[PDB]
């Protein structure tokens, strides 16, 4: 059974390697080749470069040279790629391929690791929206958000089931290469507004919302 | 009596060189038994001659590089006719019956049989790519390739490359071409295909007469 | 050296579809598909460009036309959408290179739009004199970035603003953001409207202020 699981999620500024390791185990690996290959979110996949284990050569892309350099070592069966010289389209979605089932050698890549997208997720978040006059309309326009927020997916909403319903929760864009983690939750209701219930934090130390306090209190 | 492309061409041997066909003029190629022979005609798998008594019999033809050779020893016997043992025949006699092997070709009553072909294993089809064993079949051609390493491998349906990284030794893979279209003579040095092989029956010809 | 792979095909539930790559080179190598579920790694579905392997429906098939190589699913089902990459070695054989990756969609589920979104861009936000600019719907099939917000004048772009479409959990291609712009200007419009003209669909809320 072939196992290789790589390293977890790191974010790194731009203008200096980043390290990702993957280590396989789990089948004869005397000459089998692994694949480091990066693959931009929602793009095509492009190759990066094959390692062998004993013979420890690697061809490395077209494309690339210099700035990629190959890290492997036996003790820990694990292959460590460098990629120095990062731009802002070089962050992307990370891979390596191996032989899973055999029915041949090369070219029959059959494992796959999990993936290294990584996105900002300093811990950051807010409380209260508003806590202004409601609206004539029959919607709110203030819910459970998070605003200037750094948190990787931050999704903010009411504790309850309250509000939830009928609200779109905002992305996070970044135009201006702020986090902007956001995650609104509009009432969309009049009388939602005035009352509305407490709106749950992700923030970033863990995953999931852990409560806290945000109301429309239109 | 025809040439490699498989088109009449009148005095022509056509053997062959490691999988591919080739040709050469009947003229270019000798055999010889104590004495220099003479060949009268060739046809199919079978060659008509003049041969002198001998203990063996070569046949020689030479490229234009290297000379090919082959040295069987079976006996040549020359068979007088009558109560007079010559050893040449002579130039004015009396007609007796005899019996030779005619220079004719067509199609009398003997037979032999072509059968399906056994794969010829070549080990030039295996190479060291990048420290792993590489199969390149030749031109529109499979090439079964058996391998001992790592797992066995069984791989029949390759065309056009393979690299078997698995086994990481030439040493340790076979690779069998597969023809399986022309019906070869069942010879006794060549490999027996799997199950049933007759396909059909070729004539004799330059029977006795 | 590419493989030219079209961006993506529809084709409904039931019926086969053909996914085509091409190579200059192409017939010379082997091909092998890869399927890319939303937000998994790629797996292998056919292999030696006419098997697939053990666990992968018989439904796909792979054939080869020399620069043509052609992936076909017959009988088209709901968990067969999915990213195919057709990839091969280069000429050299030393580097290889994927295809550009085909989105195999079905256009008959998640056609209801069903818009629930309502940014009021009310009082509450008032105070900082920043509101939400427009509703964007949660689900849409086929949702296009286009939302230009006519708040009592001309709709005009920089009213809404519009955000890379995602997929909905209903299925339908949709993404939702509250959006941002200024208060005071719908304070100072006598009407607040949002027109949402995008899908082929174009509708006005109401324009209370
Ligand atoms: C290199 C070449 O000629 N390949 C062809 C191709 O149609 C396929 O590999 C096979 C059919 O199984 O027939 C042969």
């Amino acid at each position: 059974q072939v196992q290789l699981v790589q390293s977890g999620a790191e974010v790194k500024k731009p203008g200096a390697s980043v390290k990702v390791s993957c280590k396989s185990s789990g089948y004869t690996f005397t000459n089998y080749i692994i694949h480091w290959v990066r693959q931009a979110p929602g793009q095509r996949l492009e190759w990066m470069g094959w390692i062998n284990a004993g013979n420890g050569n690697t061809k490395y892309s077209q494309k690339f040279q210099g700035r990629i350099s190959v890290t492997r070592d036996t003790s820990a069966s694990a292959a460590y790629m460098e990629l120095s010289s990062l731009k802002s389209e070089d962050t992307a979605l990370y891979y390596c391929a191996t032989l899973q089932m055999d029915y041949g050698g090369n070219g029959d890549l059959d494992y796959w690791g999990q993936g290294t997208l990584v996105t900002v997720s300093s811990a950051s978040t807010k409380g209260p929206s508003v806590f202004p006059l409601a609206p004539s309309s029959k919607s709110t326009s203030g819910g459970t958000a998070a605003l200037g927020c750094l948190v990787k997916d931050y999704f903010p909403e009411p504790v309850t089931v309250s509000w939830n319903s009928g609200a779109l929760t905002s992305g996070v864009h970044t135009f201006p290469a702020v986090l902007q983690s956001s995650g609104l939750y509009s009432l969309s209701s009049v009388v939602t507004v005035p009352s509305s219930s407490l709106g749950t934090q992700t923030y970033i130390c863990n995953v999931n919302h852990k409560p806290s306090n945000t109301k429309v209190d239109k | 009596g025809l040439d490699s492309s498989g088109n009449l061409k009148g005095r022509t041997m056509r053997y062959d060189m490691h999988g591919t066909i080739k040709e050469i003029p009947l003229h270019q190629v000798s055999l010889y038994t104590s004495r220099p022979c003479h060949i009268v005609d060739g046809h199919g798998y079978f060659l008509l001659a003049r041969c002198p008594a001998g203990d063996s019999i070569t046949m020689e033809f030479k490229k234009d590089s290297v000379r090919h050779s082959c040295s069987v020893p079976y006996e040549v016997k020359f068979n007088p006719v009558g109560r007079e043992l010559y050893t040449h025949p002579p130039e004015h006699g009396v007609e007796q019956a005899c019996q030779v092997y005619a220079h004719d070709a067509q199609n009398r009553g003997a037979y032999v049989e072509m059968h399906l072909p056994g794969s010829e294993v070549d080990s030039s089809l295996v190479s060291l790519s990048g420290s792993s064993v590489t199969v390149t079949p030749p031109d529109g051609t499979s090439a079964l390739v058996e391998c001992e390493c790592g797992g066995t491998k069984i791989s029949e349906t390759i065309n056009k490359t393979k690299q078997f990284s698995q086994c990481t030794k030439k040493e340790q893979c076979r690779a069998y071409r597969l023809q399986n279209d022309k019906w070869v003579y069942n010879s006794d040095k060549l490999p027996k295909a799997a199950g049933a092989t007759l396909k059909g029956k070729l004539h004799v010809p330059f029977l006795l007469a | 050296y590419e493989l030219t792979q079209p961006p993506s095909v529809s084709v409904s539930p039931g019926q086969t579809a053909r996914i085509t790559c091409s190579g200059d080179a192409l017939p010379k190598q082997y091909v092998y598909w890869y399927q890319q579920k939303p937000g998994q790694a790629p797996v292998l579905v056919i292999y030696k460009d006419s098997e697939r392997p053990s666990g992968i429906p018989e439904r796909f098939s792979g054939s080869s036309s020399g620069t043509t190589v052609t992936l076909t699913i017959s009988g088209v089902q709901a968990e067969d959408d999915a990213d195919y990459y057709c990839q091969a070695a280069d000429s050299s054989n030393t580097e290889y290179v994927f295809g550009t990756g085909t989105k195999v969609t079905v256009l008959q589920p998640k056609a209801n739009p069903t818009v629930t979104l309502f940014p009021p861009s009310s009082e509450e936000l008032q105070a900082n004199k920043a509101t939400l600019v427009c509703l964007i719907s949660d689900f849409y099939p086929g949702a296009v970035t286009v939302a230009w917000k006519a708040d009592g004048s001309p709709v005009k772009a920089g009213v809404e603003t519009t955000k890379p479409s995602k997929q909905s959990n209903n299925k339908y291609a949709a993404s939702s953001y509250l959006s941002l712009t200024p208060e005071q200007w719908k304070s100072h419009r006598s009407y607040s409207c949002q027109v949402t003209h995008e899908g082929s669909t174009v509708e006005k809320t109401v324009a209370p202020t």
